[PDB]
């Protein structure tokens, strides 16, 4: 139901996580389409000990590593 | 299934995922109901009671 | 492999304010 990283919780924007079995990915839920869990389809509400069955992984960065790489 | 035995062959689904989607079809986002469970379910008890 | 695609640039408000700015 949700995914903690930074110990917030991030619920999907529209569609359901699916875990093929070693990473996670988001989908629409009429169509099989993984995408990689990034921080712009999905929004952060709460802490990380409030929800039930929350798991734990880490959510991708589009903007960190590119203004990281070239700001150096 | 929720509601997915009426158009094809039906599909499982957890429960509170389904009350999630049911409540994101009437305008109130997910960040309800995963809070709000324990509450939710004793208010639905009382009521079929 | 879309029919009928066209050809066009997009474009991006991020990079040049950060590019401006980085120098
Ligand atoms: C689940 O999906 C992941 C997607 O990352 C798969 O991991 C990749 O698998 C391919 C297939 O050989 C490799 O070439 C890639 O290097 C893998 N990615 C990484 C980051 O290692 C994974 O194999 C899938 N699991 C199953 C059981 O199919
Ligand atoms: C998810 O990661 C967090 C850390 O970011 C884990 O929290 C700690 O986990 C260690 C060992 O797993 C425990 O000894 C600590 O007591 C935990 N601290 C808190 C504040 O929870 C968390 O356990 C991880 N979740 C899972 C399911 O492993
Ligand atoms: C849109 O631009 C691309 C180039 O980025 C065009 O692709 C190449 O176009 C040249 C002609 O300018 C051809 O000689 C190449 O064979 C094309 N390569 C490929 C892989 O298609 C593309 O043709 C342009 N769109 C249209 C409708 O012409």
């Amino acid at each position: 139901p949700a995914i903690c990283h930074d110990g917030k919780a991030h619920f999907p924007r529209e569609g359901v996580f699916v875990s093929n079995g070693t990473h996670w990915f988001v989908t629409q839920r009429n169509f099989y389409e993984p995408q990689i869990i990034t921080t712009d389809n999905t929004f952060v509400s709460g802490n990380c000990d409030v929800v039930i069955g929350i798991v734990n992984n880490t959510v991708y960065d589009p903007l960190q590593p590119e203004l990281d790489s070239f700001k150096e | 299934s929720g509601w997915t035995f009426g158009a094809g062959p039906a599909l499982q689904i957890p429960f509170p995922m389904q009350m999630a989607y049911r409540f994101n079809g009437i305008g109130v986002t997910q960040n309800v109901l995963y809070e709000n469970q324990k509450l939710i379910a004793n208010q639905f008890n009382s009521a079929i009671g």
